[PDB]
């Protein structure tokens, strides 16, 4: 049950140690990855990073795993983040899913030098 | 090889070792040799001396202040450090309740002839008593020029951050230092829970028993001696440990230790205290002696921690077998 | 017109207990329901929630019963946390008819046996 | 069955009943009285007493530490408090304004030959001094070693509470106590407003009258005793209570009361006294006693609390039929 404290750019976040400890795959759920933005003097991990997107990121251990990208951040903005903060490819694809992406087909000719070649040109 | 470490991240100046007073000063040696001890352990180095109101009842910091007066050593060449928590058989003279803690330090303080200690530590954690009054009664003694910092003693690590969290939430002062059993056989704490705590927020380490009280020296491998701790009246609890099955296990395990001791050509004693020494997380070992020639050997830990490879380092922890999962 | 101060995850909430004391059936209207909340080394109430859900439900009570959903927040989101602070069911009830809800009709065959089995395959 | 209770959350650990020194010390009783109910209650493990500027105006703190000093009974085995507000005549000797609190504890303090309280109390709440003044100076004596806490007596739990926020706000010491009137026909504050603030920031209380000044005894049942409290110069308030019209309603319900009493096998006065000690949030009774005999009958109440079941607490109730509205 003890506390943390997030700050984000200036803005306080707070939340319990066992919310985090949720997801130890996490940077903010591994002490070994979070211990280097541990402000000794104010007791709080800092980050200099994007405001807008961290209420969604806290929210995604508070609820247990959604992940919704807040309506007033871009995309391109929130995804960096979420890999920032390590939430992991299953969370991402969760993600992009939502996000109405995902799709990843096409093989590609093993006969190299004859198929594959040919495969190309046709 | 850096003789002098700082305690945790403070800029408190500490030796490797330190010499303690539990059992021997105002007990079971004479003032006499407690004046040799702790003369020969100042004249070598050694800045950093321990003792606690529970001590032979108080007698131990009697002891210790007559030395110091009588030697007329510069208080600011020495690190005094004492504990609380039992001081006396009245209900309100034992805990860290505000109450205690001033009451406490200002009596020890009174039998050291001190105007104030270096640190002060809580002797052992209170369920009783809200951290808040501890850490605001800690604080206070300090502001009130009655110690330089503060401690606490056998204390879990989720404790002793509360009591970090607990002064920053209301401008008080963070312990420094946590005084901890540490030894070949009793390694859990200080090397799994305590580092974190040295990284996150300057914890130090000050640890205690380097020889589990004579256990590890080598001295119990065929019976009790005479004169030794174990047969002293009173330390039934410690002669148990020893003859106990686990006793006889441990004894076994340091005919194994001792083929250590000679290939890095010293004493299993010296073995031993250089041993709690390999980590930086330990800035200080408290010794303990009966009379001067334990003192002289183990004062010679400190030419063994240069030898201690990784690989001696795991040749000891195969022969123990018990080192902790991280 | 003694203060209190309600913390949701970091995002600091100041009112007067007699706002508060308006809805004494709902978790925050109730001692006895907040009690477990309260942090008296701070002496405020602290919730590990949702931060962008309870500008609204603060709302609720300064306005005397408005409750909105606000724009940012998904409505499967907010309606949890109307659930938990307890808002009660004539709240959430105005809440999903503004929402664009509300209907549950359809009785059931009595005549069990027969009517009944009958009404179902027809 | 725990004699020794925290007084609130605090780390205070005080004997569930202390002895009071109002009306006696310095005034209807003897010094030599005095001595005798103190040694008495401190060799039965009482380790609680309690004062105030006004008793007898002043000589009651006079007396309580001539005893002490007397006895030399080591401070740290016991909790001295004492009460603040009314200190003279002149227009700034009373209150709890910044002066009165520090130059009235000052004046305990030298009448009580004692460097420290443990515990001071505002006597009662002050309409005319802002709340954060009388936290800061409350604070202040605390940090200057002049009391290790402070608590407050007759304040509403509105007040308390004012008292708690103002200290978080500007960083200061909260109080951990509350010195309120309890007994079985004044059941109102610690039965309904009281435990929450116990709960909610610790602050627990400290009953006082529990006999309502002899009235519980059962002492008034035909008529007032020679010698007893109500006939002393200066108390006509109280022989007033005794012979009004509720005042003998009071003395028919205790006849009532008796035969609990003797299904419990005690005596009216330790039941009375037990009674006040059955919920937690009740940290310690105050008692009051004019000779030995009196003190021994009531340290007794102890055995009977075990025996205070929810049925014999039910039907108290429906004796007294004054349980307060939650
Ligand atoms: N924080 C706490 O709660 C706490 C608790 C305990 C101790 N401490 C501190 O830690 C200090 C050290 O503890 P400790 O006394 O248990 O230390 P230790 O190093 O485990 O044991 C020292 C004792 O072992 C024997 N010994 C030492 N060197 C020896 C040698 N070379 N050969 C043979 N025997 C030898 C001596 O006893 P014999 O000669 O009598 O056999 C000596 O008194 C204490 O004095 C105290 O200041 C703190
Ligand atoms: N916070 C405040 O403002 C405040 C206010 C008032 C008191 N207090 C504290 O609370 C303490 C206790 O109050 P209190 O004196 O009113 O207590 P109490 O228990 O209500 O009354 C004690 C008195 O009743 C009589 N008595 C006690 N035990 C008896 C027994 N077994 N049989 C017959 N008579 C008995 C004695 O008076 P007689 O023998 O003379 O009849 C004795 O002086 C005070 O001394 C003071 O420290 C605090």
């Amino acid at each position: 049950s003890e506390r943390v404290v997030i700050n984000i750019s200036g803005l306080r976040f707070e939340t319990q140690l066992k919310t985090l400890a949720q997801f130890p795959e996490t940077l903010l759920g591994d002490p070994k990855k979070r211990m280097r933005y541990f402000d000794p003097l104010r007791n709080e991990y800092f980050f200099d990073r994007n405001r807008p997107s961290f209420d969604a990121i806290l929210y995604y251990y508070q609820s247990g795993g959604r992940l919704r990208r807040p309506v007033n951040v871009p995309l391109d903005i929130f995804s960096e983040e979420i890999r920032f903060y390590e939430l992991g490819e299953e969370a991402m694809e969760m993600f992009r899913e939502d996000e109405g992406y995902i799709k990843e087909e096409e093989r590609p000719l093993p006969e190299n030098e004859f198929q594959r070649q040919v495969w190309l040109l046709f | 090889l850096q003789f002098y470490r700082n305690l945790g991240k403070s800029g408190l100046r500490v030796s490797c070792l330190g010499l303690g007073t539990w059992v021997t000063f105002g007990g079971q040696i004479t003032d006499e040799m407690a004046e040799h001890l702790m003369t020969l352990a100042y004249d070598n180095g050694i800045n950093l001396f321990d003792t606690a109101e529970v001590y032979a009842a108080g007698k131990a910091e009697v002891v210790l202040g007559n030395i110091i007066k009588k030697k007329g050593w510069r208080r600011s060449s020495l690190v005094i450090t004492t504990k609380i928590f039992w001081g006396g058989k009245a209900e309100t003279e034992r805990g860290l309740s505000r109450k205690h803690i001033i009451e406490g330090l200002k009596a020890s303080l009174e039998r050291l002839q001190l105007e104030y200690v270096d640190v002060v530590f809580a002797n052992r954690p209170d369920p009783n008593t809200p951290m808040e009054e501890t850490v605001r009664a800690m604080t206070h003694v300090i502001n009130q020029g009655m110690a330089m910092y503060w401690g606490t003693s056998r204390w879990s690590s989720m404790e002793i951050m509360e009591a970090y969290s607990v002064a920053r939430q209301f401008n008080l002062i963070p312990p420094i230092c946590e005084q901890a059993e540490y030894h070949m056989f009793q390694r859990e704490k200080v090397e799994v829970q305590l580092p974190e705590l040295f990284h996150k927020i300057g914890v130090g380490a000050m640890t205690w028993s380097p020889l589990a009280c004579g256990i590890v020296s080598g001295k119990y491998d065929s019976g009790i001696p005479p004169y030794s701790r174990a047969s002293l009246k009173g330390y039934q609890w410690l002669k148990d440990k020893i003859l106990s099955e686990e006793g006889r296990r441990q004894q076994a395990k340091l005919k194994e230790l001792q083929a250590i001791a000679e290939r890095l050509g010293c004493t299993l004693p010296q073995l031993a205290i250089a041993w709690c020494l390999r980590n930086e997380g330990v800035s200080s070992v408290l010794l303990g002696a009966s009379n001067a020639e334990q003192l002289m050997e183990n004062i010679g830990a400190i030419q063994v921690l240069p030898k201690l490879s990784s690989s001696i380092v795991h040749e000891i922890d195969s022969i123990l077998g018990n080192k902790p999962y991280s």
